[PDB]
Order: structure tokens, then sequence, then C-alpha cells
């Protein structure tokens, strides 16, 4: 029956094509079950200067393994790559990393940009119990007043990482739609190989985007669906005022080592408690203190530092696409017009402008890296007008 | 564009673009002057614990 | 203890031979095939920096100014990278030509070199003999199993062939070498100690060393030549010659020559002549290291799980060879998986002495990609085994002489020991059991003190 | 006031006193062992240290096995 | 107020110099220094196990109703406090 | 281990080169890249598993000097790893005619940017930037190449020699902060004037 049974699972997997070339088609379905969802991107409006609220299911459903040693383990070591990949791509926001344990929430991190601090905290996260229930209420209680005193100039939207446990808390959340509806703030979950349906009413009822964890691999592609700045609901600002120019500080500049170090308990600035020999400058509260490219606590203004936050999305919306065709026009001889090789896996990659002839290897190194056609350069800027 | 599109691929005048110890030690000389900078309260520190 | 200078030598083959030798006699060596060897044998960042700036500096710069080139960090590293530089004598130290001592290379060199940096159709770069590709007539890798075939030829004849090395005369320079050697009769071509070190080594330098002790044994032709020609073979390939190698002749070029047919590295047809052929295995040389292209031969991955030796890939016999020396004792069928035995092949190092690292170099080449997706480190147990055989190897030790007795008074005997020391017939002084080592090479002078101290009684 | 000479073998203090053993199972009458130390150094008749590379070993195995 | 100041060394430090300098006065302390952590600092004490408990607690509650004759009073809700704060 | 390859963006801006002539200089363009040359060729000096990259900017294009774009090395690419089986530019070699081996192939290319003088689209001057990502995707597949115990140890040097041009200033940004990515050292040398622009680069 069953012995048998077991083994007529194996009887059609194991066989192929026999004769010659055995174990080989086997191989080619392997690789004929890759090439998954590639981009689907192409938006416009929004998206600019998020405020994320990482909030952490801490549950028992940790404890079942499914990904890894721990669902922890799948979850916290890649939101440190999910960090650094944000302030990688947007450094014009912060996030707030807070942890529901034990039917509370905990606000670990505030909300802000800093890396290490964000990191370490999850360092610190890996010896969590976990213990007791989750509980969104008190989640959504930090996320409410906190966002409360941020301005409605402020891109206002939470991502929640649930483990699809039952939502374990009471006052009336179905009635904190119209609480979040009304105060703009965007809420995106996504549940842990399971679902939540009022959970995901919630989600639809926000305009957040919800999904379900799949895989490890998966798991890595709603993060990165969820890196760039969506598009979340009209009518948020139009502007954002007083982006503080600063000044580096050399600290050499008339007067040679005047003084010790720019850290003495009166200097504008010196926030952090270290010391510092003056390597900045803001221009509100004049602040000389250890360099940071987001804002302060006594101007309040935002120390904007443009080449590297009003350069990132700079170029990270007008994007275009190639197109693919398996022919040979041999356009070069039998060359790329980017590396410059061949290997023609029918993937001959053709700009829709310039038309210029890529690679895999070529289309990628612009898609996740280049982010546009260097061919459109000779070819933009030449009768660019 | 035409003039030394030939002088170029000649590289006899080419060959000895080299040959100029008189811009040497001008060469070694910003490099020395830069090499040595003096003068500017090296223990900058050491009232700053206190 | 045991030689270890043997095996490597990579910078010392510049230095030690050319500073062993006359500034004269290494001006020879600045030959202008000669000028890239001086750069790539040494490895130094840091004086291969201080070159640079000599092909714009005819001028002696100060010594001060490179002195204080680099700052506090690395002065050892900027003095270390200094000394071995000017060691290779291709400095002068000018005395004051300023006012103060201030350093410049040979300018010979400097002419050579320049050369070979920009410019110049000359000897070596053109105009008499150096190279010729007019029609192909043979190919390079079927000239690459030459290439293969001649090392075994060469190192199966080390271990011992039950074919037959070609008529050489380079076995009675083996045998003289010290790899080899052979008893009178019959004169049996048997390693000795060393060759078996070479079977353990890979690279052709140790060749290339013979090759320059080749001329040492009583010969007089060009030293200065075959050096040259040493570089003169590190062109790659791709060269057959209109007979070439003979429009740019001389007599120790063509006739060596019929030696690196039986070095293998040249391939020569009927007369020993018409063309001339180096062969592709010349980048080896120059490392002189373990390296990732030496790797011969990809069986696949190894490994010592349960330290039970644990492998397969039936190999060639040579292989199956370096484990006959081995694991023999419980070998079983196609796969060479010999078990594991930790006295056997532990008394299989006590002809060696520990083979420590020729263990863990043959961990790394017993399968050759096992390093692809394996742990850095497989084994925490051959090496524990390795290091036993160390301590054995330690109480081993062994030398020669003859005992006396009846030391007598005790501050006496501490005199005596100063004797032997300063001379170096004592390793070392037994002080509380009044017992001394004299070699029987300084019998006469301890001797001689032992009676000088008897009659000052 | 002795020439004496030897050969010097250094080893951990177990082999030290073991060779004072050799020297009682020596065939020959003493050669190997003139004295001892708390010091690991010893010194020896050259004679047969060349054979007591492997004479030592090959008995020790032995002596333990039974 | 005044528990804030004590249970804080840190925030008294800094509560201290406004008297011992005479910086400010309390009344000034607490009119332009909290204002918003009234909110967001006092969420700790009123939610303890989500306040207004309906469904969180009533899961657990029978399962931990019990460990021996004496396993009771833990901390504040330990394992009878919201019993009490439901019927 | 490393392979340590070398990456080199020379200025080439024949109007300004012209502009050079114009003084009637004691240093050509001639001089200039000869200079540049044995540079990329001090960097195989060190070395023979070092590696060069060389692209000028012509007002139209940037063709790759080094390695090559015609039959002398589309068919040759190179003797170490993956040979060609080519003879005689895959026979003669060791510090000088590896050099000779590229010499040719500079000055053979810039003999075709240097004949097309023709310009009539709105002086179209120094195209930098979309020159710049034509070594990164190559040396993308460089990494790519063998990787296998290989550190790539790329190094990209600029040469300016005269003003930058009227670029999207995006499209100048946005790939420095993609280099901040990629982990790879940029150099520059200008001659002419100062680019606070691409020294904050
Ligand atoms: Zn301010
Ligand atoms: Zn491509
Ligand atoms: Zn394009």
């Amino acid at each position: 029956r069953w012995e048998g049974g077991y083994e007529r699972t194996w009887e059609i997997l194991k066989e192929d094509e026999s004769g010659s070339l055995k174990a080989t088609i086997e191989d080619i379905l392997f690789k004929a079950k890759r090439k998954r969802v590639f981009e689907h991107h192409g938006q416009v409006r929004l998206g600019m200067m998020r405020h994320l609220y990482v909030v952490v299911d801490g549950s028992r459903t940790m404890e079942d393994q499914d990904l890894k040693p721990n669902r922890l383990t799948c979850t916290l070591k890649l939101l440190e790559y999910f960090v650094e990949e944000y302030f990688d791509q947007n450094p014009i926001s912060q996030i707030g990393i807070i942890v529901t344990k034990s039917k509370r929430a905990e606000k670990l991190t505030e909300l802000s940009g800093n890396p290490r601090k964000h990191i370490t905290s999850l360092k610190k996260a890996v010896d969590m119990t976990c213990h007791g229930e989750p509980s969104l209420y008190n989640s959504l209680s930090i996320a409410m007043q906190t966002l409360k005193h941020m301005p409605g100039h402020t891109s206002r939207e939470v991502l929640i990482i649930f483990s699809s446990l039952t939502t374990c808390d009471p006052s009336n959340i179905y009635d904190l739609i119209k609480t979040l509806k009304a105060a703009k703030i965007r809420v995106s979950v996504i549940g842990l190989s399971a679902e939540v349906r009022v959970c995901t009413v919630l989600a639809r009822e926000t305009g957040g985007t919800y999904h379900v964890i799949l895989d490890e691999s998966h798991y890595k592609e709603l993060l990165t669906h969820h890196v760039s700045p969506p598009p979340a609901s009209s009518s948020s600002e139009c502007s954002l005022i007083r982006m503080g120019f600063p000044q580096h500080t050399i600290a050499s500049l008339s007067d040679q080592d005047a003084k010790p170090s720019f850290s003495m308990a009166h200097l504008d600035g010196n926030t952090e408690p270290g010391l510092t020999l003056g390597g900045y400058f803001c221009p509100q509260c004049r602040a000389k203190y250890c360099e940071l490219p987001v804002e302060c606590k006594i101007c309040g203004l935002t120390l904007v530092s443009a080449p590297h936050l009003a350069r990132s999305y700079h170029h990270l919306f007008p994007l275009d696409a190639f197109q693919e065709i398996p022919l040979e026009e041999y356009n070069g001889e039998r060359f790329c017009y980017g590396c410059q090789g061949e290997l023609k896996d029918q993937h001959v990659y053709v700009c829709a402008v310039c038309q210029n002839v890529f690679c895999v290897d070529c289309d990628v190194f612009v898609h996740d890296s280049l982010h546009c056609c260097p061919g459109c350069i000779h070819k933009i800027p030449a009768p660019s007008g | 564009i035409i003039n030394s599109f030939q002088s170029i691929r000649q590289e006899m005048e080419a060959y000895t673009p080299k040959l100029t110890q008189v811009l040497s030690s001008s060469a070694a000389s910003s490099t020395i002057t830069a090499l040595s900078p003096g003068g500017a309260l090296m223990q900058g520190g050491t009232q700053q614990a206190i | 203890s045991r030689g270890l200078n043997r095996v490597h030598l990579q910078c010392r083959n510049l230095q030690e031979f050319l500073g062993g030798l006359s500034p004269g006699v290494l001006d020879r060596l600045y030959g202008h095939p000669a000028t890239c060897l001086a750069v790539f044998r040494e490895l130094p960042s840091l004086a291969k920096n201080w070159v640079m700036r000599m092909l714009f500096l005819e001028q002696p710069l100060p010594q001060a100014a490179v002195a204080l080139w680099v700052k506090k960090e690395f002065s050892k590293a900027q003095e270390e990278s200094t000394g071995l530089l000017s060691g290779l004598r291709i400095w002068h130290t000018q005395l004051l030509p300023g006012g103060l001592q201030g350093l410049i290379l040979n300018p010979i060199f400097r002419q050579n070199l320049r050369i070979a940096l920009l410019g110049g159709g000359k000897a070596w770069s053109d105009d008499t003999s150096q190279l010729g590709p007019d029609k192909h007539a043979r190919d390079v890798p079927s000239l690459d199993k030459y290439a293969e075939e001649r090392w075994e030829v060469v190192l199966h004849f080390m271990v011992g062939s039950p074919s037959a090395a070609v008529s050489q005369d380079l076995a009675q320079l083996l045998s003289q070498a010290g790899l080899m050697k052979s008893t009178e009769p019959g004169e049996p071509p048997c390693i000795t100690s060393a060759g078996f070190q070479f079977l353990l080594l890979d690279t052709p330098a140790q060749l290339w060393y013979f090759m320059l002790q080749y001329l040492q044994t009583a010969q007089s032709r060009g030293m200065d030549l075959v050096e040259i020609l040493s570089f003169l073979f590190q062109l790659s390939f791709s060269t057959l010659g209109k007979d070439y190698s003979v429009e740019g002749m001389s007599d120790s070029l063509l006739n060596f020559l019929q030696h690196l047919r039986e070095f293998g590295l040249v391939f020569q047809r009927k007369r020993k002549s018409r063309r001339y052929y180096p062969t592709r295995l010349a980048i080896n040389l120059s490392s002189g290291v373990s390296g990732a292209g030496g790797t011969v031969h990809q069986p696949g991955f190894i490994v010592v799980e349960t330290n039970y030796r644990l492998y397969a890939y039936t190999e060639s016999e040579l292989q199956i060879a370096l484990i006959a020396l081995f694991s023999e004792m419980l070998y079983r069928f196609p796969n060479m998986v010999v078990a594991q035995v930790t006295r056997e092949s532990v008394q299989q190092a006590i002809a060696s002495g520990i083979t420590a690292q020729q263990i863990i170099h043959f961990l790394r080449t017993r399968a050759h990609p096992v390093m692809l997706k394996q742990t850095p480190v497989l084994p925490p147990t051959i090496t524990d085994q390795i290091r036993l055989w160390e301590l054995e190897r330690d109480r081993l030790r062994f030398t020669e002489g003859v005992l006396y007795n009846q030391f007598l008074s005790q501050v006496d005997f501490e005199l005596l020991l100063a004797h032997a020391r300063e001379l170096g017939v004592l390793v070392f002084e037994n002080s509380a059991k009044r017992l001394m080592v004299v070699t029987p090479a300084g019998h006469s002078d301890v001797k001689r003190f032992w009676k000088r101290q008897k009659h000052s009684s | 006031v002795n020439v004496l000479k030897g050969v010097l073998i250094e080893c951990d203090p177990a082999m030290k006193q073991f060779l004072l053993y050799l020297d009682e199972s020596n065939a020959l009458g003493k050669k190997f062992i003139i004295q001892d130390i708390d010091d690991t150094h010893v010194f020896v008749i050259a004679e047969l240290v060349n054979v007591l590379q492997e004479r030592v070993g090959e008995l020790m195995d032995q002596n333990a096995f039974s | 107020k005044n528990r804030m100041l004590q249970e804080d060394p840190v925030l008294f430090q800094l509560y201290k110099d406004l008297v011992v300098s005479q910086v400010i006065s309390a009344e000034e302390f607490w009119a332009n220094r909290l204002n918003v952590n009234a909110t967001d600092s006092s969420s700790t004490s009123n939610h303890k196990q989500d306040v207004g408990i309906s469904a969180a607690f009533l899961a657990d509650v029978r399962p931990q109703t019990d460990g021996c004759n004496g396993l009771r009073y833990n901390l504040t809700s330990d394992i009878i406090e919201s019993i009490f704060r439901t019927y | 281990d490393e392979l340590n390859l070398l990456v080199i963006v020379v200025d080439a801006n024949p109007i300004w080169w012209g502009k050079q002539a114009l003084k009637e200089s004691q240093f050509t363009l001639s001089k200039c890249i000869d200079a540049v040359m044995v540079l990329g060729n001090s960097h195989l000096f060190m070395n023979r598993s070092n590696k060069l990259a060389v692209i000028a900017s012509h007002i139209q294009e940037s063709r790759f000097l080094y390695p090559g774009k015609n039959g002398r090395l589309g068919d040759f690419f190179g003797d170490p790893g993956n040979p060609p089986e080519f003879n005689p530019s895959g026979s003669k070699d060791g510090k000088y005619e590896l050099l000779t081996s590229a010499n040719e192939v500079i000055v053979e290319e810039i003999k075709d940017l240097m004949t097309k003088s023709d310009i009539k689209g709105q002086h179209t001057e120094t195209l930098l930037a979309g020159s710049l990502a034509k070594a990164l995707c190559y040396i993308h597949r460089m990494n790519k190449e063998v990787k296998d115990n290989q550190e790539m140890k790329s190094r990209i040097l600029v040469i300016k020699a005269a003003e930058d041009s009227a670029l999207q200033y995006m499209n100048f940004m946005n790939v420095i902060f993609a280099a901040q990515k990629q982990n790879i050292l940029i150099d520059a040398c200008v001659l002419d004037s100062d680019s606070g622009l691409l020294q904050q680069a």
C-alpha cells in the first residue's frame, strides 16, 4: 500500500529520458523553475521623506522554525539589511523601531536615522524571549501620539512585522480605522506565513499594502517592494521648509588650534555625550557637533546635506525601460554596448530610445546599480534643449 | 585636431617627453614643502581634561 | 637539524647569489632581458615605488626626503623595504652632492630599465633575432602535453619508473644534487632525501636552481647568458622561429638548449634545431609559492571527516604512489580510499621527519577543488598527529664524541664550560651535574685548554 | 678540568628519567647516560644515537603493549 | 509629577540645577518641558497588559488561574487582578 | 593575493588639446598620453596579475581605448585566461611587448578619435558621466570573470584636463553615489580649471 505509495512519489521524479542523457532535463526544469517577478514599477505621485514605524510581533509564533531556527532569525537578520538598504536608498526618512512583547508595545528605538543605533538595537533584539501575545492597539497608540506631533508635511507610514497570530488587543481597533484614516497615517503589515482578515481588512481600509510571507527569498521581495517610497494617498502635503544647509568645519580656519576640543558644554552644538574637535555647523543654532545629515534638537530644523539625500530619490523616479529580443542584429561586432561581450541567451537588451544592445549583466547593473541607461547619455545631452 | 593627429602615433616626440629633471626638482619641492608643515601647536590639548 | 632553505629562497635567488658575487659580475646581470627579472622576484610595494621616480630622477634626491617619505606608520616596513633594495647593489649612496648624502640608482640599470619602459628597438626588442611565427606547424596544447609528460619523466624517474628516462647526464647532476644519489654498482637513480622534498614541492624554480647550479660544477660558460636565457624563456609561448634561436645563438645557448628539451621546456625537432619553443608553464617559476594555478589536476573535494582519510576519485598512479608511501594496509576498490592509521602514516614520516605543513599542503593537494565549498580548516586531528611526530623527532636528535670523568671542584668546572661554548663545540652547559659536551672536531683545542687549566692549578 | 664530550638530547622529563632505564637495560656497559639532572639535559656516548632515533620508539611501544 | 523627578536621576540632575542655580521654577518646569510626553511617557502605566481588557488576557485567564495553594501575587496583575478587571 | 585592476579615465578635449597647441606648449597631447600610457604600464609593472582600463572622452563618444574594439583585439582579448590560440600577439611579452601590445591600440584609436573633428552637435564637450559607467559595467563582468579566491581590487583614475561640460547634474552625482555602493577608489588629477563638483565626487 504505502510502502509502494511512498516510493510511487520517487518512480516518476527519478526517472527521465533514458538511454543516453539521463538526469539532464531534471536540471532544465530547475532552470525553468526560476525567473520570478521582476519589477512591475512605473509609478508617480507620492513617496518622499517617510517616517516609518517598525512594529514587531513578539509572540509564541517565533518558536516555530518554518524558515530558520527562529522566525525572528528569519526576521531580525534581514531587517539590518533592510535598514542599511533603506538608508542606502532613502536617507530623507527615519524609522520608529517599536516592539510588541507581552500584550504591550515598547518603542525600542526612537524615530531616527542613525543606523548603528538601529542595528545594535537589532543586535540587542537577538535574545528576545517574545513572551506573551501581540497587541497592536498599544502599538498604534505609540504610533498615533508620536506621529500626532509630527507635521502634516510628513509621510506617515507604518511597517508591521506580524506573526499572523490572534490580534490580541481590546478597545475597538476597528474604530481605529476612522481614527487613522482621518489622521492620514498609513499602516502596512505583512503576515508571517498566514493571514489575519481583520488586519487584511485593516490594510485594505488603510491603503497600506498587506502581504503574506511565503519564503525567505519571498520575504526579501516585499521588503524590497517596500524599500521604495510608495505613492500613498493624495492630499498629504506639497512642501517642507527651512531645510538647513550646514557647513563642514575644519577647526583650522583662521585661529589654528585655539580650542583643544570643540565640545565643552558651552559651544553651540556639542549635542551628544562625547568629545569632538569641530567638524560640522548648522545655520540656525549655529550648532557644531558630530556630523549628521538629518536634523537637530535646538534649531530643530532639518540638517539637510544635499549630495546625499537630495540626490538619492532625485534619480529614483525618472526611469524608463528596455526591451528584450532573441534576434540577431549583431550590433557591435557581436558585442555589448556596455560590457562588450557575448553569450547569446537570446536576451538582446535594447533601449527604448537610444536603442543600445545590452546583456543581463548590463541590464541588472542598470536596473539594480546604475538605474539609467548611459546610452541615453551621448544621445540626450548632445541635442538637449 | 589634424595637426597632432600624426604627432601622437609616431611617439618619437613621445619618446622623450620624460627627461626634464628641471621639472623634477620643483615637482620634488612642493612634495617636500607639504612633507613638512611646521609651527602649529602640536600639543593642542592637555588642558582639555580640566 | 634538517635543511629548510633548499625549498623556497625566492628573493635571495636574486640577492644571496647576486650579493654573493661581485658588482661587476652583477653588472653582467644588467642585460636588458634581466631588467624584468629585478622588479618581480622582489615583492615589496614600498621599494616598488622608490624605483618609479628614477626614470624621471636623473638627479640624486636627498636621502632624508625619502627616509621621511613615510611617517610614523610602518617605519620598520619602510626600513625593511630600504636596505634590501640597497642590498641589491642597485643604488649608489652619493657623498655630498649638495651638502649631504643623497641616494641614487645605478644608471646603467636605469639605461637598461628605461628601454624596457618606453621606446627602444634594441637587440632584445628587435633588429637581430628575437622571435618568429611564420606559419603554424605545431600547436601549444599538444606541446602542453609535452609540458606535462616531461615533468612526469622527471618526477616519476625520481621515484623510479617501470618505464625509462631519456639519455641525460642530468641524473649525474641530480645524484650530485643530493636530491638523488646512486651507489657505485649499476648507479641506481634513487632519492637521497631532497628530491622527496622536491616531490613535495611543485614549481620549476628548484630545477632553475640546479640550472643555476648547472654551471657551478666546474663549467665555464655564460652564467650571464643562461640567466638572460632564463628570462628569455619567460615569454609565455606562441613562437616557433625561423630557427630564430640559432640566429640569436651562442655556445651554451644551443648546447644547454639540448637540455631544455631534456628539461622539456623547449621542444626541439630533427637535428635539435630549425625552430625553438617556449612552453606555456613558465608562470609557476616566478610565483614560488602554493598558488591557485598550481593545481596540476583537478580531482575533486576531499575530507578527512572522522579522521578516516575519507575520499575517492580514481586518479593516476602517481597519486596512488603519493599514497603508496602514505596509505596501504586496508586499501580498497576503485575510488582510492585507503583507511586511516594513527601509527603507520605516523611511521610513514619517520623516514622523512615531520611533514607538518606538507600534510597541510597535501591536504589542499589531495583532491584539489576541495576549498571550493568546504570550511577553511577541515582537520583538527591530522595537525595533532603531525605535532606528536614533531616531539618524537625532537627526542631523536643526534651528534658524535667520547667521555671523560672526575671533574672534582665546582668552581673549576664552570670555567671549562666557557671554553667549548666560545669555540662552538658545546651546545649547552650541564652545570649542576658537571657534564660537558665537546665534538671530536675540536678535540685538540679543548684538550690544550684542559692541560693549561691543570698547569694553572 | 675534563674534556668529557657527549650528545645533548632535550626531551620532557618523562623520557629523561627513561634513558636511565635504557642505560640499565643497555646490552653494552653504560655509555648513554654518564649522569642526570632536574633540567631536561643528558649526555650520551655517540655510538648508536642514530639507532636510538628508532631504538627507543620501537621499545616503548612494545613495553606498553603488554 | 514628583515621582517622575525622583525615579529618573538623570532628568533629576537636569531638574537640580534649575533649583540649584535657580534657573527656572517648577511651575515653569512643567510648563514648557513635558507637554507631549503627557501622552507618550504616561502610556506605560495606563496600558499594562492592554487595558480595557477584552480579548488579550481572556485567552489566558483560565489556564493561568492556578499554579498551587499559594502561587499568586506575582507583580501587579500577576494572576488575579484582570479577573477583577472584567466582572 | 588579489588581481589588482586599474581604471583610468583620461580627459581628451581636442578643443582644449587644440587649445593646448594654441599656446604652442612645451607639453602637448602627444606628451600627455604617453606618460599616461606608461602610467598604465606602471600598474602592470607591479604584478603580472595587474589589469588596465583606459577610456578617453571624445565629443561624440567614449570608445574603450583599452582593452580594444578592433580586429587586433576583437579576436584576441588578451593572453592570460581564455586563450584565443593566437600566435603573433600571443607570443612576445614580458614588461615591454605587453606595452606595444597596448601602445598601438590607443594611438590607432585616438587616430579614430582625432579623425572626427566634424562636430556639429553644439559643442558636445566632456562627457565624463556616461563615460564613467562604461568601465563600471565592464568590471562588473570582470567581477564575474573570476572571483574565486580572486578579490577584484579595481581602482579608478580620472584625469581632467579641461572644463566640465553642461551635462545632467543628477547624472553627474548619481554614479558616484553608485560608486559609493561599488566600493572602488576614484582619484582625480585636473590640469586647467578646478571642478568643485568633481572634487565633491
Ligand atoms: Zn537654531
Ligand atoms: Zn550587456
Ligand atoms: Zn540609453
